[PDB]
């Protein structure tokens, strides 16, 4: 009776031939999973027909079409046999396994394409895909409304569709995708990928369609229908909305009514005293949020801005699972569908909007819920505890900083006419748009080198480490170059492999190869690590490593001993935190998508512009070649002219564009400058400025347009809960901490250091005296000794 | 002096300055037609021994022949001969796809109403042109040769008491079956030609490929919607397509106040399509290259600078500074024994000049 | 005079931009003629519109894309400005520690001066000249005690041990004022054996 | 109610703009009216077009 289609009855559009490209095309296809009748009666041909055959004997012979088969029209008729290919109509032409045939008539021409394939023993249409290719066309130009063929075949019927066919290496298509089948494939669709990432992309337009039409004039009429979207014409007002009655007190004279905007958003009714508020028609868009495809295929679908009760109103069977279902739930954002709320407060997964985040979890589904701004905490605050830490973590931040685009110069004239004297000549009228285009390319272009050259060039000498590696146990040979293998480190070649002409574009090399960028960040590393930041001031002093170590704990606040006397614990921490970088990097590659980001910005513009050069523009054609060989002068330089404005039109934009870009480049370029002179050359004081935590010093290394800083910081780690005093009195007189909190645990006073837990005895030198007992607040008595 | 040109400036300061486009140009011109000779049946339509009336209009199919409409076009006899989209003179070197001949009777006031977007009884009952109508209609005399020709006032066939034949084309991607008077040309490879294949001409240079064309397959196609490919009209080979060279052209000076020399930067172009030196950034002419490296002067690309120098111009590998190591161990510490006070000065823009445009008196 | 670029540039760049955009309403754009005042002469009203019309767009392309080209100059100024005023706050009104933020060395004042549409800052830094080698230990270790330097780091001319500050060299006698005791010996690594004055 | 001027002035200039772009739909651009409907039911299609 009925069977599932599967991904059958697609063939090649036309004769081009294409190669390892993604192709959309609009044309009558056959839609993917419809119901293809199972089988000698006469059936309708409607736009088209999808035919196939399992026909072990070869049993079927030939077809028959037409109008009314038997005289008073003309009718084709193929007697296809195994030894000559037989079709007549005025017209004559002679020329277990799976047949397939396709017939249309689109205007003229009766095209034929066929598919010969090995199955094995199954009842159904089998699945996998394969692909249709023209056998013969017939140019007859005759009318058909019913055919015939003259034991298993089944007939579908063509829709008109769009498609998106991916062709394999050698202009065979491998897969497809049919738009309309449901929310995923529009999506694949329109990001014209088969694969998607996880995210919510905004697919489609949702518009609410007018049920009738609607005339109203003075004593052809009609009578007045309210409350849903009409069009409607009052006395020569054409608009399409929603018709309420008013509260408005019209003045007798007025006959319509217009808001701020100037639109009319109130009108009269000629034959009555009512007065009707217009109300727009429901409309929004419609975004698809989705896991990646490797996970599921599940979707959900927002209609941003509707309520949930107008979106069954204004398919395939697929879609319709996406308008009801009871999963309906209403947000500020708009009518969710596909999601369960579960009002469980997570971190957001993909945002949607007023607080909603939808995220893919467990059977797996997609939970719609509100974001969870963070974990609630109480601090034990009273007026005489402290809480200090007894112990550290040294830890490395990664924060990567674009600095640099790709220089793309545009020939002006050959991207607007190319290889023309007389779009040239016709294009000389418009000035100079033109050169002002050019200059403002090679500005851009000019800054680029200037960006990365302030950034990396800070360095006066080219610093080498010494063959020697006794930097007190601390292992930098992840982050340091190796000669013998680009002389790139690990974790900057990491960087590089995760990270990944004609038309009159051109792409202008740097100025500075990556080698050199490499030079760069290697003598910066060796003068940080052998002198400190000594090298940033002046000539590069030497010290060792666990001097300046300690040096950056002083200027931290956390005295010399402290690392002198952990000096095994903090270095492996700090080589365990580098395997962990090392690890992350290995493993995930969403970390350097700031860099990725810039990449595919500029590669999505540049394509656009190339694409723009195939738009007509109203023109005859999009080609300057076929309309000078179609047209005379005279008359060519009408659509010439609709080709130099669109395409100017478009160079323009992309200008402008790229200068707001080029504006968001130089500005990262001058705090990854300022990162670079500030975090690596010294020890910042600033707060969350190289990292989060009390910044000891950060390592520079280089990415493809961009630089990458390791920052290592200091983090407390253990607290502990002490009682606390402002001040103690001994004699009669106040005594307050050189430098520290006073502490007790439950017997005894000491003084000790803010972010470390070291008390020692109270003592003189440790405090220093000042003013009476008598004014401190919280004083306490207690003993100092001499 | 093409600089100078360029800069409006009769000195120009050192520095590298972008001044034109280099481009090869095409060699010789390519027709590439299949060998086909039968004529089309024009006759047949011109010389009919009578046409029908306006509401039954008569179709015949043009293909697989050369068609000659320099006879069509220079016979006097035809009264009306007006093209849509086409020119009569391209006629000839066009090849179209199919041609179709419809032929009716008319009166002299309709026959302005045979044309695109004409509206009348005529035009919405009888025949209607597309708006986007490509071809063109022919008219002459013919009162002197009755009442067989009806007209339809209707939609009825209200008969009273000139003949018109109309030409329909589509150029927009079907092979191409009609073609005119144009002869084949020798094909010619590895070198930028002009070509022309069934109707599309370009410049390029053709070359042997290795693309799996299907044999239904005409021609090729990149990501770009650009022409790749194409398919030898008399012989079942495919020959590639690739434009001839082109680049920008810049020329670094040492300026006019110090010398005349200049060197000359084909960007992107290899050395051979142009003391000469290959540089990832393109050609470079009149600069010598030096093994030894210096600090930057003039900048080319891909770490490659050029400088006047003993004089001429030399280009070498940029010098990213002066190499030191330092003397770093575990119980070294390098202390300053005294100390200098430097004064930099540093500048900073910090307004522009306030400019108002009347929009109204400007334009 | 290449020191004072980038105020000449932004100068240079405004005058380029002005004088392009008058020199654009000397072109036709398609039109016949690129004056109105000869259009209007040689055609009739109904017919004159259409040359105007393809002036009017012609020009208004050129007003938008020069108001647009000082919109994205005038962030950049903007920027600037910002950074100026930033520099005259934390350099000459106060000392600034930050890297490099104000000239190379250690900074120790600034001032200003005007510039035509700019200002200028001549920063005085401190820079070390003449460095010398020295022999050098993380603590020092007296009769079972560890000292560490309360501000400096010891120094040795050969024989004799003394504590120093970090960017001047001035040894003085290592003493219980100059040093202060945390933990014993065997902990420190590099630790060396010398004496204390008390 | 002067101290809070920014915020204001990012409001105003955001809201202005907006209007601005909804106004500029009953300009003319030279045609013979800014109606689309007006412009479709007054001239035959290729006219109108
Ligand atoms: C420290 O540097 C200063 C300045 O460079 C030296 O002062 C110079 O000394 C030489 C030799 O005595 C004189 O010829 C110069 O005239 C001095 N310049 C100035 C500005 O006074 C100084 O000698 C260096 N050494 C010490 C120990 O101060
Ligand atoms: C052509 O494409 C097919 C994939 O369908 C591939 O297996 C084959 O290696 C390609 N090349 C040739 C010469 O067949
Ligand atoms: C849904 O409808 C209610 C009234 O029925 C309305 O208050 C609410 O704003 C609507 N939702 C949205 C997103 O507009
Ligand atoms: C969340 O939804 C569940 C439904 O199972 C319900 O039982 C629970 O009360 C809801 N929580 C709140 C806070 O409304
Ligand atoms: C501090 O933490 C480290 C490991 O992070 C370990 O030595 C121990 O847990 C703590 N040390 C002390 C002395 O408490
Ligand atoms: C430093 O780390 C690398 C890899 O993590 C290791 O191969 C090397 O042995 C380490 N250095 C030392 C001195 O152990
Ligand atoms: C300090 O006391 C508060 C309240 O008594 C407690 O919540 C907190 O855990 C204590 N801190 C530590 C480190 O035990
Ligand atoms: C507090 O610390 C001192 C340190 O000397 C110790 O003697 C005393 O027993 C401690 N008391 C408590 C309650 O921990
Ligand atoms: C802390 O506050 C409590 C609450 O009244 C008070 O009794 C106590 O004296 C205060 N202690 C100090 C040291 O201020
Ligand atoms: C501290 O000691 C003095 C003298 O013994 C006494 O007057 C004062 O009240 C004491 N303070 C407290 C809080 O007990
Ligand atoms: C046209 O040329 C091809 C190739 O030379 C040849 O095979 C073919 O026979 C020719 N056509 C005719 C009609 O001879
Ligand atoms: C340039 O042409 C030569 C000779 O054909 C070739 O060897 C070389 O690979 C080409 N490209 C470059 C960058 O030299
Ligand atoms: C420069 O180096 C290349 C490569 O080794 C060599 O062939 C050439 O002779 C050298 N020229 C000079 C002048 O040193
Ligand atoms: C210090 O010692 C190193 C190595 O012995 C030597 O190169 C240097 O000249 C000496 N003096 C200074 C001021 O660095
Ligand atoms: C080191 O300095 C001390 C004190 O200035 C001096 O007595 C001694 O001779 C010096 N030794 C050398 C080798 O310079
Ligand atoms: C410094 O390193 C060397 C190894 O070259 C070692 O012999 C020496 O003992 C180290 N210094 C100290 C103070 O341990
Ligand atoms: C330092 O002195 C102590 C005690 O006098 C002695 O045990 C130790 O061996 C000495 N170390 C050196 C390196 O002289």
């Amino acid at each position: 009776a009925y069977t599932n289609s599967f991904t059958r009855g697609v063939y090649y559009p036309d004769k081009v031939f294409r190669s390892s490209v993604l192709h959309s095309t609009q044309d009558l296809f056959l839609p993917f999973f419809s119901n293809v009748t199972w089988f000698n009666p006469v059936l309708p041909f409607n736009d088209g027909v999808y035919f196939a055959s399992t026909e072990k004997s070869n049993i079927i012979r030939g077809w028959i079409f037409g109008t009314t088969l038997d005289s008073k029209t003309q009718s084709l008729l193929i007697v296809n046999n195994a030894t000559n290919v037989v079709i007549k109509v005025t017209f004559e032409y002679v020329s277990k396994n799976l047949r397939e045939f396709v017939f249309k008539n689109i205007d003229g021409y009766f095209k034929i394409y066929s598919k010969h394939t090995p199955i094995n023993l199954v009842r159904g249409l089998p699945q996998g895909f394969s692909a249709l290719e023209p056998l013969v066309d017939l140019p007859i130009g005759i009318n058909i409304t019913r055919f015939q063929t003259l034991a298993a075949y089944y007939v579908g019927y063509l829709q008109p569709r769009t498609f998106l066919l991916k062709y394999n290496e050698n202009g065979t298509i491998t897969d497809a995708v049919d738009c309309a089948l449901d929310p995923l494939s529009e999506t694949k669709c329109t990001l014209k990928s088969f694969t998607v990432e996880k995210g919510i992309y905004q697919t489609s337009n949702f518009r609410v369609q007018p049920t009738e039409s609607i005339v109203r004039f003075p004593n052809k009429s009609t009578n007045l229908v309210k409350n849903k979207c009409v069009n409607f014409n009052f006395n020569g007002l054409t608009g399409t909305g929603v018709l309420t009655e008013s509260n408005k007190k019209f003045l007798p004279f007025q006959q319509f009514g217009r808001d701020i905007a100037d639109t009319t958003d109130a009108v009269r009714d000629p034959q009555t005293l009512e007065i009707l508020d217009i109300t727009p028609c429901s409309f929004g868009g419609v975004s698809v949020i989705t896991p990646g495809t490797n996970t599921s295929n599940q979707v959900a679908v927002l209609y941003q801005g509707v309520n949930c009760t107008e979106v069954p109103v204004a398919l395939t069977p697929t879609w319709r699972v996406y308008s009801t279902g009871s999963n309906v739930f209403q947000t500020r954002a708009g009518c969710l569908i596909g999601a369960e709320h579960v009002n469980n407060s997570y971190e957001c997964d993909i945002p949607i909007g007023a607080g909603i985040c939808a995220s893919y979890q467990t059977s797996q589904s997609i939970i719609a819920y509100t974001m969870s701004l963070g974990v609630e905490n109480s601090v034990a605050y009273s007026n005489n505890s402290i809480a200090i830490p007894t112990n550290f973590t040294i830890s490395v931040t990664t924060e990567i900083l674009p600095v640099s685009m790709t220089k793309t110069s545009v020939d002006c004239t050959m991207y607007i006419c190319g290889d023309s004297t007389e779009c040239s000549n016709l294009l000389l009228q418009y000035g100079s748009f033109c050169t002002q285009l050019n200059r403002a390319l090679t500005g851009i272009a000019v800054e680029q080198d200037k960006n990365t050259q302030e950034v990396f060039a800070q360095v006066k000498q080219i610093y080498k480490t010494p063959p020697i590696k006794d930097f007190g146990g601390f292992n930098f040979s992840q982050i340091l170059p190796d000669p013998s293998k680009s002389k790139r480190s690990f974790i900057e070649d990491l960087l590089f492999n995760k990270v990944t002409k004609f038309n009159g574009l051109t792409v202008l090399p740097p100025l500075l190869t990556d080698e050199m960028i490499a030079q760069y960040t290697s003598a910066l590393l060796a003068g940080t690590i052998t002198s400190g930041w000594t090298f940033g001031a002046g000539a590069a002093l030497q010290i060792p490593f666990a001097m300046q170590m300690a040096y950056r704990f002083n200027g931290i606040g956390v005295t010399q001993n402290v690392l002198y006397e952990n000096q095994k614990l903090i270095a492996n921490q700090f080589n365990s935190a580098i395997g962990k970088i090392q690890d992350s990097l290995s493993s995930t590659a969403s970390a350097l998508g700031k860099l990725q980001d810039v990449v595919n910005q500029n590669a999505q513009a540049l394509n656009t512009l190339v694409k723009q050069l195939s738009s007509n523009f109203g023109a005859i054609s999009s080609v300057l070649n076929d309309i000078l060989s179609r047209l005379d002068p005279p008359e060519a330089e009408v659509q010439i002219d609709r080709l130099i404005t669109g395409r100017l039109q478009s160079l323009q934009t992309y200008v402008t564009q790229q200068l707001i870009r080029a504006a968001e480049i130089r500005a990262s370029a001058n705090l990854a400058a300022t990162k670079m002179s500030e975090c690596v050359l010294g020890q910042s004081k600033r707060v969350d400025f190289c990292g989060k935590g009390y910044h000891l010093m950060s390592f520079p290394q280089s990415a493809p347009h961009g630089v990458v800083f390791l920052h290592v910081t200091y983090v407390p780690a253990q607290e502990k809960n002490f009682t606390t005093a402002p001040a103690i009195c001994h004699d009669g007189k106040a005594h307050f901490p050189r430098e520290g909190v006073f502490v007790s645990n439950g017997t005894h006073w000491f003084v000790t250091q803010r972010n470390f837990y070291e008390p020692q005895i109270i003592t003189t030198d440790n405090t220093f005296v000042s003013g009476n007992c008598d004014v401190v607040i919280g004083i306490v008595n207690n003993t100092v000794y001499d | 002096s093409e600089t100078k040109c360029t800069l409006k400036s009769f000195t120009v300061e050192k520095g590298i300055y972008q001044t034109s486009n280099f481009r090869v140009q095409p060699t010789e011109s390519i027709v590439r037609f299949p060998n086909i000779t039968n004529l089309c049946p024009f006759g047949e339509v011109f010389n009919a021994t009578r046409f029908a009336s306006v509401y039954a209009w008569n179709r015949k199919r043009i293909s697989n022949c050369v068609a000659d409409y320099s006879v069509l076009y220079n016979s006097a006899s035809f009264s009306t001969f007006k093209c849509y989209g086409v020119s009569p003179t391209k006629l000839n070197d066009l090849c179209f796809t199919n041609v179709y001949a419809d032929s009716f009777v008319i009166r002299g006031d309709e026959v302005r109403q045979i044309a695109p977007g004409q509206t009348g009884n005529i035009a919405d009952y009888n025949y209607k042109l597309p708006d986007d109508f490509t071809g063109c209609v022919i008219a002459w005399n013919s009162n002197n040769l009755n009442y067989n020709y009806l007209y339809r006032l209707f939609r009825p066939l209200q008969s009273y008491g000139y003949r018109v034949v109309v030409l329909s084309f589509e150029l927009l991607h079907a092979p191409a079956t009609v073609c005119g008077p144009k002869k084949s040309t020798n094909l010619v490879k590895n070198k930028c030609v002009n070509f022309n294949f069934n109707g599309l001409t370009g410049t390029g240079v053709l070359t042997e490929s290795n693309k799996k064309f299907l044999p239904f397959q005409q021609f090729g196609r990149d990501i770009a919607d650009t022409t790749d490919a194409v398919r030898d009209p008399q012989t079942l080979e495919i020959l590639d397509i690739t434009p001839c060279s082109f680049g920008g052209v810049s020329v670094i000076t040492p300026g006019t106040n110090t010398s005349n020399q200049v060197a000359v930067l084909y960007q992107g172009v290899n050395c051979t399509e142009v003391n000469v030196f290959q540089t990832r950034a393109g050609c470079l002419i009149g600069a010598e290259h030096v093994n030894n490296s210096y600090e930057c002067d003039i900048p080319i690309g891909a770490g490659i600078c050029a400088s006047y120098q003993t004089q001429s111009i030399i280009a070498y590998t940029m010098s990213l500074g002066v190499e030191n190591s330092v003397a770093y161990s575990n119980n070294s510490i390098a202390i300053p024994t005294n100390f200098t006070i430097s004064v930099t000065t540093e500048i900073l823009p910090v307004s522009m000049t306030k400019t108002s445009v009347d929009c109204t008196m400007y334009i």
